[PDB]
């Protein structure tokens, strides 16, 4: 644990990237989190929503 | 069947042409909710029930 | 734009509708602005034969 100050910065940046990548898996109230599924399932008036 | 004893039929292992359902004018209401009616020929499904 | 249709087909003269005269007779855009006007004309556009 001698080099914890640099490893803390590296871990924080990697964890922020992992959280930002993980946030793509959330649908945020939509029917799906995948854009291709929405574009292949719905007409553009409701796929727009 | 009547609505208290509504009949449930499983649909599986088939290729379905929904364009004969869209292009027929015999249905007074043809309303789809989680999917567009015209995209039904482009998708694959399981657990289809009538 | 003036035309004569059925009584059940008046729901299809609208943006974002799926329907028959919407696809092959008269289509409205999704960004349509304006007013659709409909009134019964059984006394004028109908014959007993």
């Amino acid at each position: 644990s001698a080099l914890g100050k640099l490893q803390d910065v590296v871990n924080q940046n990697a964890q922020a990237l992992n959280t930002l990548v993980k946030q793509l898996s959330s649908n945020f109230g939509a029917i799906s989190s995948v854009l291709n599924d929405i574009l292949s399932r719905l007409d553009p008036p409701e796929a727009e929503v | 069947a009547s609505v208290y004893a509504w009949n449930r039929k499983r649909i599986s292992n088939c290729v379905a042409d929904y364009s004969v359902l869209y292009n027929s004018a015999s249905f007074s209401t043809f309303k789809c909710y989680g999917v567009s009616p015209t995209k039904l020929n482009d998708l694959c499904f399981t657990n289809v029930y009538a | 734009d003036s035309f004569v249709i059925r009584g059940d087909e008046v729901r299809q003269i609208a943006p974002g509708q799926t329907g028959k005269i919407a696809d092959y007779n008269y289509k409205l855009p999704d960004d349509f602005t304006g007013c659709v006007i409909a009134w019964n004309s059984n006394n004028l556009d109908s014959k007993v034969g």
